[PDB]
This record gives structure tokens, C-alpha cells and sequence, in this order.
């Protein structure tokens, strides 16, 4: 099953040049529990 | 030119190389950012800054990454926050919980947050998500109110296959999420 | 599986992804290690940790390293002390500058340093150095001694190229520096 | 061209932790030069292995 968004996000305009990534998850008074098993990043700046 | 690249596998008992903030951490062989417990955050981050634009030049980096990742709930009715990837200041700190997924502070507008987040939200919150109370993939900038969203259906226990990617050209930023 | 990876063709003022220590800092593209001036020690970390073994399966990782540097003398005779690449542990500082490269501190076997590096070294330190005199490439484990050694010739101020690789599964290690005519 | 080579075998499992910081270090003492790296690049794979 897929699912696929698209959208033009002009990135200079909103992040420092120099960035950290990475991945967020919570609960509040509903719960899940949220697990990444793999992770791949590659990035090129000219 | 500039290039980062890394990729783990399984992730180990001792994963130096991220950054682990509120309750995450790695456990056989999985980072868990949260337990199925209430009110936690957890988020990990790779530990070198990334270089992603430049200001001499002008010039914006292309980039993808893969990951794949579990929600397991209780139940397939009781279910929350979500999960995002997110591109944050090297100084990120986790922000508010709950529905504001750990990354954002407000529904309104935030030039401060200087924070794009790709969200894979499971709870309907009504003072900003999609009136049609449906789960849902979003795109974030600066606010928890996505620029954009596309209804999904969760799949509980199973794993999902995400592609995020930036085509600097265009300046298009695509998520692909697939229950294989 | 793990890897880790990055390339920088140019530096940039302000190389965010990389930890200077003593005077190590870029300056018009180039990241300086030291200026020609007398007792100084730079050094510049990649930020990231990187996984080289685990002790779970007892793998070794396979890697290379290339990179061009320069060596620019007063002139081709009074050239000290020379230049590394290294892996330490994570929280490695600078260690004795001079003959030692700010990595070693010792002519003896020191366990607790656990760091390897392939030294090009331009001065000739009669304590531990090849008796020939002459500058060379060496390896080096927890001793400014090297194990192995190669003579090389210095072309001041000309770009050198150079290659390290380690295969696992034999767990030699090899080097090459070809200056480009 | 003109190259230059060394080869060694060193079971770096021996002597390195697991987790490791890679670089570079220069010095002068009383004679000196100045050092300089113009490009770097570096690429590592652990098959398997965090454990
Ligand atoms: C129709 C109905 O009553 N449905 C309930 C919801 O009311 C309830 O939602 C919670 O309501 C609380 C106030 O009554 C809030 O404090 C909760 O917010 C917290 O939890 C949510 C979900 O984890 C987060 O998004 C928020 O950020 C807060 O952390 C929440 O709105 C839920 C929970 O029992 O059940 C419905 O059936
Ligand atoms: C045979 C002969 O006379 N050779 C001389 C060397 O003696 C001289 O080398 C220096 O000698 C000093 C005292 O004899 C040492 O203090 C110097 O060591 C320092 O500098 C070197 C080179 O940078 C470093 O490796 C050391 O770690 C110290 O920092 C050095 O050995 C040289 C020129 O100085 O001329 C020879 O002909
Ligand atoms: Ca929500
Ligand atoms: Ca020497
Ligand atoms: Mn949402
Ligand atoms: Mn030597």
C-alpha cells in the first residue's frame, strides 16, 4: 500500500544553513509506542 | 562540494554516532523513541551538523533518506501522537509533547523555529489537524499546522517504508510511505 | 551494517562538521593545520564517531580515506615535523608536539593510547627515526616508532595525493602518495 | 606521476576502541612549514555490526 505527498518547500528560507537531523515521536494521554528499525541519509551540497 | 552519508542497519546497544534526547534509545537492535506509556518524548539526532545551504554561493544541497519504522499501539483506536523526521539548528532541543510532536510550539506561524518536519500524525487534534479526524502524513514548516497532508490508513505492528527526499532544482521535497 | 561517509572538496570558514583542536583552522578553502611558525600543534576531527569493529561479531570495518595536502617549507632543508592521519578514540586531545606529531608521546609501546596513524614525516629525530635520515611515510601503532617505513622525497609547495585503505578481511593496511608528474 | 607505497598488516581490533574519532595532526618544533589539507574524503562499512 503506498502513499506519496509532494510540495515545494523553498528550504533556505526556513533553516540555518547548518542543520541537525533527525527523528521526533511522543505520546500524551493516548500512547503507541514508535520504533525505527533502519536509517539511511546522504545529502550533496555543490 | 560537500557530502554527508551514513546508514545503520540495526542499531546497536551503543549508537555513538546519534544523539539521543527525552526517553530514546536503542533496544535489540531498534531505536525506540517512546515505550506505549503517556506524556514522553523521545528523539534521536545524527551527531555531525549537516551542511544544507550556503550562503556565499547561494547554492542548496539535494538529498534523501530511507527509514523504516513501527507504531505499535495498544489497539487500532487508541493511538498517539505520531512520528516525524525533521531538519532542525544544530542546538535542536525537544520542544512541546503530545500533539505538538516534540519539534513545535504553536499552530501559529513561528519564523523562530527555523524547523521543517516530514509527521506521520495517528491523533486528531482539532485545534489544527485535518477535520476529517483522519490519521495522516504532513508536511511542517515552522508550525504544527501542516502546509500540506495526506490521509492514511495505519497499519498497527507493521513496518512502513519511507523515502523523503529534496530535489534542490525544483525545490520539491517528496515523502513516499509504503506498507510493502 | 553500518556506514559513515562525507567528501569536502573545499573547505568553508566555518566547516561546522569538523572539531579543531590546537591551531587548526580553514582559511581560503584549505583547512591549515599549522602556518610556518615555530612549536605549534593543529589538529581537526571529523565530528562523527565512527564504527570500526564490534565486539558482538569481532567484524572489522573495511574504509579508505583520500585527500590532497601541501607542505610549504622556507625551504627544501629546515622542514619540520610533519603530518597524520590517525584513529583514536573518541575522546582523543593533542598529545606532545615536536617530533611527536601531537599524537604520541612516547618512543615505547604505550597501550593506553590506542590510536594508529600513518605519519609523512619531514624531520629526521634521531631517537626513534629511520637511521637513512630521510623523510618518509610511516604506520604507526601507539608509538611515534613506526612499524614500517618508506622514503620519501618532499616536493615543497607542490600538491600531494594520497590514498589509505584497510581491508578487513586480510587487515592490510595500505598507503600511496603520488605527486601528480 | 611518481608514487610512493606502504603496505602493512595491523589488526586494528588489537589496539583502536570500536567507536573511534578520525583526523589529522601536525607540528613544529624548531624547524617548521606550514601544512595544509585542500580536500578530504572517507567512506567506512562495519558488515553487520553494532552489538
Ligand atoms: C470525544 C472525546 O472525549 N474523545 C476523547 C478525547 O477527549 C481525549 O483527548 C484528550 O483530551 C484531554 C482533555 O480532555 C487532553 O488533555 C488530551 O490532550 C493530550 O493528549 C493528546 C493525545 O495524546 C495530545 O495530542 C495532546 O497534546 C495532549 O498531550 C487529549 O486531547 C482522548 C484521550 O483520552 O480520548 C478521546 O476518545
Ligand atoms: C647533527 C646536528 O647538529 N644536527 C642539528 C640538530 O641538532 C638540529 O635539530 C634540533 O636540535 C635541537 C637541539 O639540538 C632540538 O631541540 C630540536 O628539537 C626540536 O625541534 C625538532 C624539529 O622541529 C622537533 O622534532 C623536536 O621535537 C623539538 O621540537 C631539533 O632536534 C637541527 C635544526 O634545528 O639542525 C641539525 O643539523
Ligand atoms: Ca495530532
Ligand atoms: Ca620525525
Ligand atoms: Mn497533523
Ligand atoms: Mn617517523
Amino acid at each position: 500500500t503506498s502513499y506519496t505527498l509532494n510540495e515545494v518547500v523553498p528550504l533556505k528560507e526556513f533553516v540555518p544553513e547548518w542543520v541537525r537531523i533527525g527523528f521526533s515521536a511522543t505520546t500524551g494521554a493516548e500512547f503507541a509506542a514508535h520504533e525505527v528499525l533502519s536509517w539511511y541519509f546522504h545529502s550533496e551540497l555543490a | 562540494t560537500e557530502t554527508t552519508s551514513f546508514s545503520i542497519t540495526k542499531f546497536g546497544p551503543d549508537q555513538q554516532n546519534l544523539i539521543f534526547q527525552g526517553d530514546g534509545y536503542t533496544t535489540k537492535e531498534r531505536l525506540t523513541l517512546t515505550k506505549a506509556v503517556r506524556n514522553t518524548v523521545g528523539r534521536a539526532l545524527y551527531s555531525s551538523p549537516i551542511h544544507i545551504w550556503d550562503s556565499k554561493t547561494g547554492n542548496v544541497a539535494n538529498f534523501v533518506t530511507s527509514f523504516t519504522f513501527v507504531i505499535d499501539a495498544p489497539n487500532s483506536y487508541n493511538v498517539a501522537d505520531g512520528f516525524t523526521f525533521f531538519i532542525a539548528p544544530v542546538d535542536t532541543k525537544p520542544q512541546t509533547g503530545g500533539g505538538y510532536l516534540g519539534v513545535f510550539n504553536s499552530k501559529d506561524y513561528d519564523k523562530t523555529s527555523q524547523t521543517v518536519a516530514v509527521e506521520f500524525d495517528t491523533f486528531y487534534n482539532t485545534a489544527w489537524d485535518p477535520s476529517n479526524g483522519d490519521r495522516h502524513i504532513g508536511i511542517d514548516v515552522n508550525s504544527i499546522k501542516s502546509i500540506n497532508t495526506k490521509s492514511w490508513a495505519l497499519q498497527n505492528g507493521k513496518e512502513a517504508n519511507v523515502v523523503i527526499a529534496f530535489n534542490a532544482a525544483t525545490n520539491v521535497l517528496t515523502v513516499s510511505l509504503t506498507y510493502p
